[PDB]
C-alpha cells in the first residue's frame, strides 16, 4: 500500500535512506547540508564552483572517466546547489546501483580539482545570468530581506570571488562542509535497502539569521516587463504552521502571479512574485494585498477546501517518480531529520480549518514589514509607505 | 503620472522599513555639524545686506533725531 522509507546510519554518520518502489529505474543521490549560508563572503562561490569542477575528474577516474562511465551505464547525472543544500544524484537502471553508488562515492570524496575553465564558464554565464530576470528578482528579494547575514549572498557569488578562487580554498570548502554526519545517501525506486546499506558500508564509509523589512529597486526602463516580489518572514522548515501557510498559498494560487513559501533553517520568505507591464504594477500590488488580507479576516471553508485539495494533489509520491521522491528523501533527512510520510501530511492538511488559517495568516502576513524587489520599468511601483499601509486594513 | 515620468537605467535603489530604522539616527550627532556646514556656505551671501540694513536703520534714526534736535543757536 505505502512505501516505508527505511533509513539507517553508518560509522561516518552518513545516513542511508531509501524508499523502495516498483518502478524499474532508481534515483540515487547524496545530499549535503552545505550551501551559500555556510560561506563567509571570502568563499562565496565555492559550492557552486565545486559543482562545476565536480562531475569532472576524480581520484579513481581521470577527467571524463566518471562522466564517461555514467553515459556508459546509461544514467543521467545531475547536481544542484541552493542556499542550504547541495545534491548530487544519478538516475539509473536499478541494477546499476553497484556503480551508481561507487561513482557517487568518488564525487563526494577522492574528487580531483579544469578549475581555470570552470571559472570562465561560471563567470561568462553569470555575465548572462542577468537574462533570467526572475532569478535576479529572487536574489535581491533575498539580499534586501536578509541584509548583513549569510542568507543575502547568492549561490553563485559575486564575479569577484569567482575570479579569485583557488584549489586550496575549494579544498577547504570541500573538507569543511562535506562531513559525514551532514550527509544523506537517498535512494528511490527499485532498490533494496539492505543492498544499498552494504554498498554504503563498502563505499562512502570513509567520509542569527534575520529578516529585515527593506526594499531594493533596480530601475531599468528599457526592459519590456517588470518583475516584482513581495515577501514576509516565512516560519521555517520545521515550524508546524508551514502547512497552514501552504493552504493559504493554495487559496491565492495581473500576470504570472505566482506565490512562494521558501523555507530555510528557522527562517524563510513567504510571498508573491508577479510580472506586469509597468502601468499596471500598482493595481496588481493593490489587488494582491487585498487578497492576503482577505484570508486574514475573511476566509471561507469552501475556499479553504479548494486550498486543501490542491495541496493534497501536490504531495510528492512514487507516482511522481524516483527523482522527485529521492529529492524529497534527501531534503527530509537534511531538514526534518526524518522522512515525513504522506499520511502525516494528509492528517496535518485535514486538521487545517478556516479559523486557524486566518489566525496563522494574521500572525505572519498581517502588519509585518515586507521585503520588496523590483526590476524593470518600476516607476509606478509604489514606495514603502504605500505597500506598508496596504499590509493592513483600517 | 507615475510610470511615464522619466526613463532611467541601471540605477538600483535600496531602502529600509520605517519601523526597522532608528527614528532620529545621530540627530544631534551630525545634525549640528551639518547645520553649521550649511550656515557657512550661505552666510556670506545672506548676512551683509541685512547688516547694512541695520546700519542704515540706526543711522536714519539717529540722523532723524539729531535732525530734529534743536540747534542751540536756532
Ligand atoms: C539645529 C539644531 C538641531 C540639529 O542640528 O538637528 C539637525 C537638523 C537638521 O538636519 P538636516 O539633515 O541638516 O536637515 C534635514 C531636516 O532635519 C529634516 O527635517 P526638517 O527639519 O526639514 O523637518 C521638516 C520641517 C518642515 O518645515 C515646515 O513645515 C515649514 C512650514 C512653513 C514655515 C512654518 C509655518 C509658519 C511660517 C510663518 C512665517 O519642519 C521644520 O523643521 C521647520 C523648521 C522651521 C520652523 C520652526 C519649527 C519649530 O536640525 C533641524 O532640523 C532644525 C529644524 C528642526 C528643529
Amino acid at each position: 500500500s505505502v512505501p516505508e522509507t527505511q533509513v539507517s546510519i553508518l560509522d561516518n554518520g552518513l545516513r542511508v535512506a531509501s524508499e523502495q518502489s516498483s518502478h524499474a529505474t532508481c534515483t540515487v543521490g547524496v545530499w549535503i547540508d552545505a550551501g551559500s549560508r555556510y560561506e563567509t563572503e571570502k568563499n562565496n562561490g565555492a559550492g557552486y564552483f565545486l559543482e562545476h569542477l565536480a562531475f569532472k575528474g576524480t581520484k579513481n577516474r581521470p577527467g571524463n572517466a566518471l562522466e564517461k562511465e555514467v553515459e556508459s551505464i546509461g544514467a543521467h547525472l545531475n547536481a544542484y546547489s541552493t542556499r542550504e543544500h547541495t545534491a548530487y544524484l544519478i538516475k539509473a537502471l536499478s541494477k546499476d546501483l553497484p556503480k551508481v553508488v561507487e561513482l557517487l562515492a568518488d564525487i563526494v570524496q577522492n574528487s580531483s580539482l579544469q578549475i581555470e575553465k570552470e571559472r570562465d564558464v561560471i563567470l561568462r554565464e553569470m555575465q548572462e545570468n542577468d537574462a533570467s530576470m526572475q532569478n535576479v528578482v529572487f536574489d535581491y528579494l533575498h539580499a534586501t530581506a536578509f541584509q548583513g547575514t549569510p542568507l543575502a549572498q547568492a549561490v553563485e557569488g559575486p564575479s569577484e570571488n569567482v575570479r579569485r578562487l583557488s584549489r586550496t580554498d575549494l579544498t577547504d570548502y570541500l573538507n569543511r562542509h562535506y562531513k559525514a554526519p551532514r550527509m544523506v545517501l537517498a535512494a528511490a525506486g527499485g532498490v533494496e535497502h539492505q543492498q544499498l546499506l552494504d554498498l554504503a558500508q563498502k563505499h562512502l564509509s570513509s567520509v542569527p539569521c534575520r529578516f529585515t523589512g527593506s526594499e531594493i529597486r533596480h530601475r531599468d526602463d528599457a526592459l519590456p516587463l517588470a518583475h516584482v516580489a513581495i515577501a514576509v518572514e516565512g516560519p521555517g522548515w520545521a515550524n508546524p504552521d508551514n502547512v497552514t501557510l501552504q493552504v493559504a498559498n493554495a487559496i491565492i494560487g495581473c500576470q504570472s502571479f505566482q506565490t512562494f513559501n521558501i523555507s530555510y533553517s528557522d527562517t524563510g520568505l513567504l510571498g508573491a512574485h508577479f510580472v506586469c507591464d509597468a502601468m499596471s504594477i500598482d493595481d496588481m500590488v493593490f489587488f494582491l494585498q487585498g487578497q492576503w488580507m482577505r484570508l486574514c479576516t475573511s476566509a471561507t471553508e469552501s475556499e479553504v477546501t479548494r486550498g486543501k485539495n490542491i495541496l493534497r494533489n501536490a504531495l510528492v509520491s512514487h507516482l511522481d517518480g524516483t527523482t522527485p521522491v529521492c529529492e524529497d528523501i534527501g531534503r527530509s533527512l537534511l531538514t526534518y531529520g526524518r522522512r515525513i510520510p504522506l499520511a502525516e501530511w494528509e492528517s496535518r492538511i485535514q486538521e487545517v480549518d478556516a479559523q486557524m488559517l486566518r489566525d496563522i495568516c494574521s500572525k505572519y502576513f498581517y502588519d509585518q514589514c515586507p521585503a520588496v524587489a523590483g526590476y524593470g520599468p518600476i516607476e509606478q511601483l509604489p514606495d514603502y509607505n504605500r505597500i506598508r499601509s496596504g499590509m493592513f486594513w483600517l | 503620472e507615475f510610470g511615464n515620468l522619466a526613463r532611467i537605467r541601471h540605477v538600483i535603489s535600496y531602502s529600509l522599513s520605517p519601523f526597522e530604522q532608528r527614528a532620529f539616527p545621530s540627530y544631534f550627532s551630525k545634525g549640528i555639524p551639518n547645520v553649521l556646514r550649511r550656515t557657512r556656505e550661505r552666510i556670506l551671501r545672506v548676512a551683509p545686506p541685512f547688516v547694512v540694513v541695520y546700519l542704515i536703520y540706526t543711522w536714519g534714526n539717529q540722523e532723524f533725531e539729531q535732525s530734529k534736535r534743536k540747534n542751540p543757536a536756532m
